[PDB]
């Protein structure tokens, strides 16, 4: 459940971010795949590396998903079901998961938006990310 | 914790310059804002009915510095971890009754202060080292 | 999301469960006391001995809100949400706390229906729980 | 697992019934069902697209049977659980990458499975001996 408030943060936010998200995206991927080792299991034929065109790659499209969801905050559900039955069906991610690249999501935007991660758009982000998360998760 | 040198490295440089007055209590005002339930351990502490209340709110800031001063304490005894936390262990267990998970978004909290406050100096390998640290922490509270 | 067969298997079960839904739930919390000590600090002014007419009471005030759920599974977040604001809001639950008693409800139904927990049965409930936790906790 | 002398007892003369064939399959059999997820460290082991498919599925039950063996070997070293499955850790740790979350749920499983087996024998306070163990299981797996 997003209120009103959360809403207009998270479109702030992501108005902050502006077109650097593909970059903000795939930095997240980076500080997920070294902090919690675990999640490159699900990336065996992904080049990890620093700098690595996949990875990049691979961020835009997440960070173009995001959009979409906050572009349809009120509809999640809908816009993400192609994208829940990917991740849920076929690709099996541990929900566990959801939230360790919710943090570094997190952490990639405070480490961009000094202005604009206050505590109360820190707290509507980790809200919005968790709904997401649930839309992903939602096909089991 | 088992930090490497280059671990260890990235721990201590970026901690000596930590203003240790400040982010302890940047790191629980935001835990008790972005995880609500955990205003239930701090009613005591008074009006926390909003971020701003929460954030400009002396008792907070107060304990935060504990809680970050206990912090350093297990990153000069990196190799000592369950030692070192065997007092704060049973307060939060056996006194307070804290769910450890709690723990967790605690150090997670604090890593996202961490970030905000270094902005790009807090690189992905430097967080890595510091999920390591949170997490050592977290369970030798959980023990 | 529910599909149409766990929504069978759901109503199915409760169907075995019959009357002794109250007996059950208090049952369930018991379970709940006892396994996971913290969860108690919710409770400072009930007694919580075995027996207990608190937790009798409790348990049945726990197994109507659950045939409600299940009564109006299609529009839950509307049948919880004096429930789900009670338990975010005033009583500020840890999200946590919801695993435990599920899994405690489980418990109890598998230790109290033989023929009708089986491992489909487990899944299509497991998912309700996890439903109504979702609700539970989706006011912050 | 800091057992009491009656969590031990419960433990104890419960895990004697058990049949050690049957539930280890059982166990880790619900996991795949009711936590799909799971299935994705045993694409290896064949039919698992039905309830049917993996309780009915040879390759589950002969695994379970380790794992439930695993398991008794825990219960016979309750005051040194580390120590016990120091092997087994630096496998699904370091060689499989399982998530620590996912012990706890097998631990539950285990859990349902013996309450579905033992129906009112497998009490509360019987249940809540029970969960210390899978804790510590999970825990000394997780380091
Ligand atoms: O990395 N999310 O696909
Ligand atoms: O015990 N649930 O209120």
């Amino acid at each position: 459940v997003l209120s009103p408030a959360d809403k207009t943060n998270v479109k702030a936010a992501w108005g902050k971010v502006g077109a650097h998200a593909g970059e903000y995206g795939a930095e997240a991927l980076e500080r997920m795949f070294l902090s919690f080792p675990t999640t490159k299991t699900y990336f065996p034929h992904f080049d990890l590396s620093h700098g690595s065109a996949q990875v990049k790659g691979h961020g835009k499209k997440v960070a173009d998903a995001l959009t979409n969801a906050v572009a349809h905050v009120d509809d999640m559900p809908n816009a993400l079901s192609a994208l829940s039955d990917l991740h849920a069906h076929k690709l099996r991610v541990d929900p566990v998961n959801f939230k360790l690249l919710s943090h570094c999501l997190l952490v990639t935007l405070a480490a961009h938006l000094p202005a604009e991660f206050t505590p109360a758009v820190h707290a509507s982000l980790d809200k919005f990310l968790a709904s997401v998360s649930t839309v992903l998760t939602s096909k089991y | 914790v088992h930090l490497t040198p280059e671990e260890k490295s990235a721990v201590t440089a970026l901690w000596g310059k930590v203003n240790v007055d400040e982010v302890g209590g940047e790191a629980l005002g935001r835990l008790l804002v972005v995880y609500p339930w955990t205003q239930r351990f701090f009613e005591s502490f008074g009006d926390l009915s909003t971020p701003d209340a929460v954030m400009g709110n002396p008792k907070v800031k107060a304990h935060g510095k504990k809680v970050l001063g206990a912090f350093s304490d297990g990153l000069a005894h990196l190799d000592n971890l369950k030692g070192t936390f065997a007092t704060l262990s049973e307060l939060h267990c056996d006194k307070l009754h804290v769910d450890p998970e709690n723990f967790r978004l605690l150090g997670n909290v604090l890593v996202c202060v961490l970030a905000h406050h270094f902005g790009k100096e807090f690189t992905p390998p430097v967080q890595a080292a510091y999920q390591k640290v949170v997490a050592g922490v977290a369970n030798a509270l959980a023990h």
